[PDB]
């Protein structure tokens, strides 16, 4: 950030993160996936993009067995024709050079890295019935990702 | 080159995401403690997930002014509202497959000051109704579901889901030329 | 509110005053286009 | 509202007009209509406005015989002359270049175009005008039409198109020596 | 310049767009003689010779603390040390809440005490941190700026946008004698209605100079005197 | 001889003219109220009612304009210039079909007449339409004609374009001296219409409203609209900006300085305000007042337990003020034609139709009451005959609106006037102009010429030189050549597909990172950020080219404001424009040899993607050249053709751009007042006034403009032959030299005809 | 005009890639102003000087600037050589669009031409950003008229 | 409306050649300045009588009240 | 300050407790940050 304003860790005076206007922005391209520390508008983005293929294809395969993470997928709400959808829709397959892409059906799609949200994002099950009701929590959530359909 | 499938699964099973805006998702460099968590509340047809997590008496609590302002304040209440957003899914990977399970109603869990409501409605204690006044006025008639708590039960949700994966499976029929046309 | 008083028959530009005392409508007078002509004298 | 007191439209104009249409006719409620056009032909005179699409207004000052006029090597007369202190402060380069047009078109047998950022390029205007025998720049030799003596002067001479603006000085001219006056203040 | 100028003047306005205080000197040079004038004349400093406005607490004490620059105060040519800057301080903190006991730590850090229905204390800390980089520790509290100016020659004057000519006539460096402001209104307060005819005058006759305007002056006295 | 496209792309011009005519506002307005708005006002007013009698209702089922369904064939209308002789207005029937209850449980049809709706010449409904000049000099009409105006008792009267600020948009305005920061948002709805201010007062945000008594602080209205944690409202309004940050800490200070507070705390200190509602459910004033409160702050309607949308708004809102506060010239021009939208005689004719339907429903209910509030003999044979009486003040409404201008809406409680005008008849080209004629805004402020300043972003969107002189100038503004002006569209399924194309809803996301990526808007609201914003605008650019999404969708990035803007309101002016890719411009002049031949109009441009209609907020972010010799690889658009910035009236100058602007200006008011030919029916028209020039010459020098407006059929004007030279001393001072003999001849010779109207009326006795 | 386009260019260039000696009364953005404001000034000024002085005897708006009848030897040089630069309220045509005058320019351009320098005269005819830029210069004429 | 009968300028006859004028565009099509120059129009000012005119008369008479 | 609470991130106060201690003592919440013999200070450049 820049010059802040000064027993437990997480329990101290919670202060703003302050920059100046000056360089406001070469804060933000660091400080994007700096607040994750994660387990020419053409060319950048494209980078970008790149970069965050790489990051998402070592988020999976660090996700290869563990019981606690997840990560939310946003998909498009009125999926290629097959909700009452159940089965094998398609796979995240891993093209050349790197980069991901998606065959929710037939179709191709490329996978975006979301948004970042730093605060605690906890998944939980509700289960209401008759009988009794339970909120059964699952685990929590690791990063959002983003599959938006191409021509 | 190589390929990671993808799985659909919990069609009849219902999902939410709690989204704390007030815990940082990580404070260090391994994620933040998973706050804990008792004496859960929800609302049917109103939606409304209301979070009791106990703070500390032990430090930087401040019992004397607590206890004299609001009598019971042990526990920190988190309120918010689940909202209905569409192609929202969760996933792990259980054996090189990603698997997704529809999400519903998303929630941003504030901090909620129910003490400081009964404190003041105590100091102050001496017809279509359409719109968002039928909200609330639902919510202060229709209302009072306690709800039980479970956690740590993962291996049978995520054994469920593999489960109802593996029978199911379909070919895709429609043209790319027409799912253009279908967004 | 259209309602018309006596303070609004003398107040304004075409009020009392300035409509009608110094400054007003007069007889033997004419108007019209005005085009050159060299050959008048000046006055 | 048997008798009947008469109420006689009158014609008031200080030049006749002539009836040509009378339209009798009942409106939507029923009762009749009448209508009745009144046609008055103008000839132009001193004082009627004059305009040449590039924003030069201007009355009629005078109007003179054709004799009086200057003439070129045909005996082409001028049917407006256009001061030509008009132009060097209002900057309207676009007539002088539309008077060479327009001279070159009808010369060649063709309607020009002067539109905007293009329109019938200024040299091939003069190699027209040139090769009809006229000078490149539309400055023909005149003679004078009261001396007959040729003027000094090059005059930048062709067509212009001129419009008749509905501004005339017989709508305008008026005067009063006494009449109606106000029943309020008594002024005319 | 023009018409709004004129009807500024013919008006009498007590408060005008644009007054300017044309203060010609008794030196001539930049270093340390204009210079000199012109830190003897601006709108507020403290912001300017701060260079951080600190807000301390302690176990039971609060101090507003400000680690004042000499740098500042020797490259800008200005006269303020320390116990200038603490008695602006004293009227402008007593002029929006008050000051009571101010202090010198000493090295150029001039502490504020606060010290006292809850929260009133941290209020009139929040104000005071606030309010406290904008006073005037040197110069006039109502000049707008002040330029060091040429007049198409070789000496130099200064042009202030002010509206106090009492002043400024007033201020060491400057020619009390030969000093106008563009100010009618403050022309005749000041030096008196001959003067502010004079002013009148002169004014007029500027704003239809610049124009090419050829009025005879005889029309403009006959205005001024008419005025005055 | 082979196309050269540099030179015959500008027959995309005379294509586009061809099937969107410089009358095209209107009649498109129009032909859209009598389709599809009539429906929607009876849907909207479907039902009316009574107290009493529960056994009662009255259904508005079907509306139609012009023709029954008795008859396969239209109505018989009487001739528009039948209309103008005797003095009639040019109106069709309302029909509607009613459902209204029989006492012996009997359901039945109808069709019934409920006024007469004066039709624009030349719309669906106008017996001009599609008439092939045999038709119409049987119908005494002129082909000429441009239509697009009303004949209401015998008077043609347009209703001008009116031109307005955008409706349900925050514009921001600092000041000096007074040292304010105010962003205004108009939020006209169709029932209210309200302005909710975001005030600077002593260094701190307030918001201002017409309801609210006071002016409330702003971290409390955030507070109420659930953003209470006092954190999110600086990651919402700051960010990570220490300036920021410094300047909105007041306000957060100042949420506390009262009381500490949680949402419904500060609901009850916003409902302590809310003025009152005329007496009426006087049972709600407690903290349930609120809620009508906050849902009338805005015209974002929040109809349940979540208040992320009107939040985020507001918190928008008071980031554009403090980003004011801190940097001004980071506020909203008013006179930025990308702030204007125009309104239409359609809209004005929709608004005027529901006051007087609701005014006719309130009327027919309470003669319905009366009519059944008897003991006995309460038969209910013939309910419509109440209708039968009072349907004439549908059509004495309309044709009162329509002919004096004056527009007396009670539901928006506006009395505005001038909104229609006579069309002139000075000259054919003066009722041209006077059509694509756009009246600026009331209450400018005109005192000032900001409005009456020429705007570089007008180009080719409003002509450059049709302006008038005298008061007027810069207040009326005339449409460019070639434009466009879109039609609302349907925010919902674009939504859906920012959703589906990468925008994370504006739930999901938290506040830190709010202001961390660019955020996608929609008519100005903010319903999601986005990841690679430009890839967004980019793909939604390419959804607009395909056809998949309405060509009259805009989409721009603001990176100033880390933004992308995306409007579907009518009234944007917009203009199309030559797509360039790759360096590249995409007509290529095959495209130029087919539309040369016939097949391929202007629209198969748009549905191959060739061309796209920009509005001014997209040319923002585009670079466009002006002729294809100087297309550089970074530029995306081409002129169709440059001259198209110039409208139907500054079209008459021959080498407008060899003179000084002003006389250009003065040519546009001049052209409008020369006497030449009016229409071909010019004599079987009786006119109360009417300048005909007997030999009217077409000009010698036309340009591409006359006769594309047809102005080298009616000509106003003769090619005098002409001698630039002082003569006489009669000539000084604009002064002409006629010479006798040319007059003798007929040349500028010209007639007057006038008409007398005398009424034998009739009398009581 | 080609040494005096390079010249305001090359400032250009110092003001954005580098930085630019700022006047004692203007700071970045003023100083550029004015300094470019001058440069165009002047070189409208030499191009009229070369015009006036070209200019054949017997040239009829010569003879009329001379003698004082009509018009002005700026009139003869704006129809002839160069309409120099369109001054809106009292300066360079402004921004109407982001950071840019029009979209027929490069965003954030301050060049002569993108900002209501007039290379042309009346004589040979204005491009379509020189016609807009001149006819706002006019259009404020007329409304300080009205 | 109708073609004058002389021209403005000279006073030449031009009424005459209007419908010859048409006659010779229309059959044996030729050029507009061939066809005025084979009548006889050489000043240009007699040339402007027949080239810029609108015969607005025949679009007039389509408006027949005595049909 | 510009100090925000680690329980409801609500903005943080200081106040004169039972023996004049100096805490920053939030409100809406039972928080309180006891000052022991510790500076906190928040400064802001000038220019
Ligand atoms: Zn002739
Ligand atoms: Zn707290």
């Amino acid at each position: 950030x820049x010059x802040x304003x000064x027993r437990i860790e997480q329990l101290f005076p919670v202060r703003p993160v302050r920059v100046r206007h000056e360089d406001v922005e070469t804060v933000k391209r660091e400080i994007q996936e700096a607040l994750s520390e994660k387990p020419k508008e053409a060319a950048a983005e494209l980078e970008l993009l790149n970069a965050d293929h790489q990051h998402i294809l070592r988020k999976l395969k660090k996700m290869n067995n563990k019981p606690e993470r997840f990560m939310v997928f946003q998909l498009p709400t009125r999926l290629p024709a097959f909700r009452e959808l159940a089965g094998k829709v398609g796979s995240i397959r891993v093209h050349k050079s790197g980069k991901l892409s998606v065959k929710i059906g037939n179709v191709v799609m490329d996978i975006g890295k979301g948004a970042e949200t730093t605060f605690l994002q906890d998944v939980i099950a509700l289960s209401i019935a008759d009988d009794a009701s339970s909120a059964e929590l699952l685990g929590r959530v690791d990063g959002k990702i983003v599959v938006t359909p191409q021509i | 080159i190589e390929e990671f499938p993808l799985k659909i699964s919990g069609e009849e099973e219902s999902l939410h995401v709690f989204q704390y805006a007030n815990r940082p998702r990580l404070v260090g460099r391994k994620p933040a403690e998973h706050p804990f968590i008792s004496a859960a509340r929800y609302k049917p047809k109103s939606h409304l997930w209301e979070i009791d997590i106990p703070l500390d008496e032990q430090a930087f609590y401040n019992k004397d002014k607590a206890e004299s302002e609001w009598n019971g304040v042990n526990v920190q209440t988190l309120k918010g509202v689940g909202v209905e957003n569409n192609g929202q899914y969760a996933a792990f990977v259980k054996d090189m497959q990603v698997y997704l399970v529809p999400i519903e109603r998303v929630a941003q869990l504030k901090p909620f000051f129910k003490y400081i409501d009964d404190a003041n409605v105590t100091r102050k204690q001496e017809n279509r109704l359409t719109g968002s006044l039928l909200a609330h006025k639902v919510a202060d008639e229709e209302a009072n579901i306690e709800l039980t708590w479970a956690e740590g039960t993962f291996e049978q949700f995520k054994d469920t889901i593999v489960k109802e994966a593996e029978d199911k499976t379909l070919v895709a029929l429609e043209k790319q030329e027409d799912y253009i046309d279908n967004l | 509110k259209p309602i018309r008083g006596f303070c609004q028959r003398l107040k304004g530009k075409q009020g009392r005053f300035r409509g009608n005392l110094s400054g007003k409508r007069v007889d033997f007078s004419g108007r019209t286009v005005i085009s050159p002509d060299p050959n008048l004298s000046i006055d | 509202s048997t008798q009947y007191r008469e109420a006689p439209v009158i014609y008031r104009g200080p030049e006749p007009s002539h009836i040509d249409q009378v339209m009798m006719s009942v409106s939507d409620n029923d009762q009749a209509l009448i209508k009745v056009l009144l046609r008055q032909n103008r000839r132009p005179e001193l004082g009627d406005k004059f305009s040449s699409r590039h924003g030069q207004k201007g009355v009629c000052g005078i109007i003179v015989k054709q004799e009086d006029m200057p003439f070129n090597d045909q005996g082409i007369v001028p049917d407006i002359i256009m001061n030509p202190h008009g132009f060097p402060s209002r900057m309207t380069v676009g007539k002088m270049i539309e008077l060479i047009s327009g001279k070159a078109g009808v010369l060649n047998g063709t309607l020009e175009y002067g539109t905007c950022f293009g329109g019938s390029k200024l040299e091939d205007m003069s190699k027209i005008l040139v090769d009809q025998g006229f000078n490149y720049s539309g400055k023909d030799m005149l003679y004078s039409g009261i001396t007959g003596e040729c003027l000094q002067a090059y005059i930048f001479f062709g067509p212009i198109y001129y419009q008749k603006l509905k501004h005339m000085v017989l709508d305008k001219m008026h005067a009063r020596a006494r009449g109606p006056r106000a029943v309020l203040t008594r002024q005319p | 310049l023009g018409v709004p100028r004129i009807k500024e003047i013919i008006n009498a306005s007590k408060v005008i767009s644009t007054p300017i205080i044309n203060a010609v000197l008794v030196n001539d040079n930049d270093e340390r003689a204009a210079r000199v004038v012109k830190g003897r004349v601006e709108k507020t400093l403290l912001s300017d010779v701060a260079f951080y406005v600190q807000d301390v607490y302690k176990d039971n004490l609060s101090f507003i603390q400000v680690r004042i620059d000499l740098g500042t105060i020797d490259k800008l040519q200005l006269e303020l040390t320390i116990e200038d800057i603490a008695v602006a301080i004293t009227r402008a903190s007593k002029l929006k809440i008050q000051a009571s006991d101010v202090n010198i730590i000493g090295k150029d850090r001039i502490a504020i005490n606060v010290f006292p229905s809850e929260n009133d204390v941290f209020y009139r800390m929040q104000q005071l941190r606030r309010a406290l980089p904008d006073v005037v520790v040197k110069g006039l509290p109502d000049i707008s700026r002040a330029v060091i100016n040429i007049r198409d020659d070789g000496k130099r004057e200064l042009l202030v946008e002010g509206y106090g000519l009492r002043d400024v006539m007033c201020t060491d460096g400057v020619i009390g004698s030969r000093t106008t402001t563009n100010h009618v209104l403050e022309v005749f307060s000041v030096l008196g209605i001959e003067a502010a005819r004079y002013s009148i005058i002169r004014e007029i006759n500027y704003t239809m100079s610049n124009h090419g305007m050829s009025v005879d002056p005889r029309h403009i006295q006959l205005l001024g005197d008419v005025m005055t | 001889d082979e196309i050269n496209t540099a030179q015959d792309k500008w027959h995309l011009l005379p294509a586009f003219l061809k099937v969107k005519g410089l009358v095209k506002q209107h009649l498109d307005s129009f032909n859209y109220f009598v389709d599809t708005d009539l429906k929607k006002i009876i849907k909207a007013n479907q039902l009316i009612l009574s107290d009493v009698d529960p056994e009662f209702y009255l259904k508005y089922v079907d509306i139609r304009v012009g023709k029954k369904s008795s008859s396969s064939t239209k109505d018989y209308l009487t001739p528009p210039h039948e209309c103008r002789l005797r003095d009639m207005t040019y109106s069709a029937p309302i029909y509607v079909d009613i459902e209204y209850t029989r006492g012996r449980n009997i359901i039945m049809h109808k069709d019934v007449e409920i006024g007469r709706m004066p039709i624009m010449l030349r719309s669906n409904k106008c017996i001009l339409y599609d008439a092939d000049e045999s038709k119409m000099a049987k119908l005494n009409e002129c082909p000429l004609d441009p239509g697009g105006y009303f004949i209401v008792n015998g008077t043609e009267k347009v209703i001008l374009v009116q031109e307005q600020l955008s409706k349900n948009r925050i514009i921001v305005e600092a000041d000096e001296k007074k040292g304010i920061v105010q962003a205004s948002v108009t939020s006209s709805t169709h029932e209210r219409k309200s302005k909710t201010y975001v005030i600077t007062k002593n260094g701190k945000i307030y918001l201002k409203h017409n309801s609210i008594a006071e002016e409330i602080p702003i971290a409390i209205v955030l507070k109420a609209c659930g953003i209470l944690s006092d954190l999110e409202i600086m990651q919402l309004v700051c960010g990570n900006d220490s300036s920021y940050q410094d300047i909105f800490a007041v306000n957060l200070e100042e949420s506390s300085k009262l009381d500490i507070y949680t949402q419904q705390q500060a609901l009850e200190y916003i409902g302590a305000k809310v003025k009152t509602m005329r007496r009426q459910k006087l049972t709600i004033l407690q903290e349930g007042i609120e809620a009508i409160a906050t849902t009338v702050i805005a015209h974002l309607t929040v109809e349940a337990l979540d208040f992320r949308e009107k939040a985020l708004y507001i918190a928008m809102m008071t980031r554009r003020v403090v980003m004011a506060m801190y940097n001004p010239k980071m506020i909203d021009d008013r006179d930025y034609v990308g702030n204007k939208r125009l309104e239409l005689a359609g809209q004005l004719i929709s608004l005027l139709f529901e006051d007087l339907f609701k005014k006719f429903n309130n009327d027919f209910k309470l003669s319905i009451d009366k009519v059944l509030k008897k003991p006995n003999r309460a038969m209910e044979y013939d309910a419509l005959l109440s209708i039968n009486v009072h349907s004439n003040n549908i059509t004495s409404g309309l044709n009162r609106a329509i002919s004096t201008g004056n527009w007396s809406l009670k539901r928006f409680k506006m009395e505005r006037a001038g909104v229609t005008h006579v069309l002139s008849r000075l000259s054919y080209i003066s009722a041209l102009g006077m059509m694509t004629r756009i009246s600026s805004q009331f209450e400018k402020s005109r005192k000032v010429s900001g409005p009456r300043a020429l705007q570089p972003s007008q180009f080719g969107m409003l002509c450059t030189a049709d302006t008038p002189e005298g008061e007027a100038c810069g207040l009326v503004k005339n449409l460019a050549l070639m434009t466009h002006i879109t039609t609302d569209d349907e925010e919902e399924p674009i939504k859906k597909l920012c959703y589906v194309l990468g925008v994370e809803d504006i739930t999901l996301i938290d506040s830190a990172s709010l202001h961390l990526n660019y955020g996608v808007y929609l008519n100005g609201t903010l319903i999601g950020s986005i990841r690679f914003p430009t890839k967004f605008v980019t793909q939604f650019r390419h959804l607009r080219r395909t056809g998949k999404v309405s060509e009259f969708i805009s989409i721009y990035s603001n990176s100033h404001q880390m933004a992308v803007h995306i409007a579907t309101d009518g009234g944007r002016i917009c203009r199309p424009l030559i797509i360039v890719s790759d360096g590249q411009s995409r007509v290529k002049d095959i495209h130029l040899r087919k539309l040369l031949d016939g097949e391929l109009d202007f629209d198969d441009f748009l549905k191959l993607g060739l061309v796209e209609y920009l509005d001014v907020n997209e040319e923002n972010d585009s670079y466009i050249a002006l002729y294809e010799k100087d297309i550089v690889p970074s530029m995306t658009h081409l002129e169709i053709e440059p001259f198209t910035i110039l409208g139907a009236v500054a079209g008459l100058i021959p080498y407008p751009h060899h003179n000084q602007s002003p006389r250009n200006t003065y040519q546009c008011a001049m052209g409008k007042q020369a006497i030449g030919a009016i229409a071909y029916n010019q004599f079987k028209r009786i006119d109360t006034l009417l300048y005909l020039m007997t030999y009217p010459q077409q000009p010698m020098v036309k340009t591409k403009t006359i006769e594309l407006i047809d102005y080298d059929k009616l000509p106003a004007g003769q090619n005098a032959t002409v001698a630039v030279m002082s003569y006489s001393g009669y000539d000084i001072e604009d002064a002409l030299v006629l010479n006798k003999s040319s007059i003798d001849r007929g040349f500028g010779r010209c007639e007057t005809r006038r008409k007398t109207t005398t009424v034998l009326k009739r009398y009581a006795n | 005009v080609e040494i005096a386009y390079h010249k305001c260019d090359e400032l250009i260039t110092l003001f954005n890639k580098g930085e630019l000696e700022t006047q004692p009364g203007c700071n970045e953005e003023q100083t550029l102003e004015a300094k470019i404001g001058g440069l165009l000034s002047k070189v409208r000024e030499e191009v009229g000087d070369v015009c006036i002085n070209e200019l054949d005897n017997w040239n009829a708006p010569l003879i009329m600037a001379t003698c004082g009848s009509k018009g002005s030897t700026l009139n003869v040089s704006q129809m002839v050589a160069v309409v120099g630069q369109q001054i809106i309220s009292g300066n360079r045509v402004p921004d109407g669009f982001q950071d840019r005058s029009l979209p027929h320019f490069p965003k954030n351009s301050k060049t002569p031409q993108s900002k209501g320098f007039v290379r042309n005269s009346f004589f040979s005819g204005l491009s379509p950003p020189e016609f807009l830029f001149h006819a706002i210069s006019g259009r404020e004429g007329l409304v300080d008229t009205a | 409306m109708i073609v004058p009968v002389r021209c403005f300028s000279c006073g030449k006859v031009v009424g005459d050649k209007w419908e010859s004028y048409l006659n010779l565009l229309q059959e044996d099509e030729l050029d507009e300045g061939t066809a005025l120059s084979r009548l006889g129009l050489k000043r240009y000012c007699c040339r402007r009588m027949i080239l810029t005119h609108v015969d607005l008369i025949e679009k007039f008479l389509r408006y027949n009240p005595l049909e | 300050m510009l100090s925000f609470c680690p329980s409801c991130n609500n903005m943080l106060l200081i106040t004169s407790g039972d023996s004049g201690v100096y805490t920053l003592a939030c409100r809406s919440c039972p928080y309180e940050f006891p000052i022991e013999g510790i500076e906190i200070y928040d400064r802001k450049k000038l220019p």
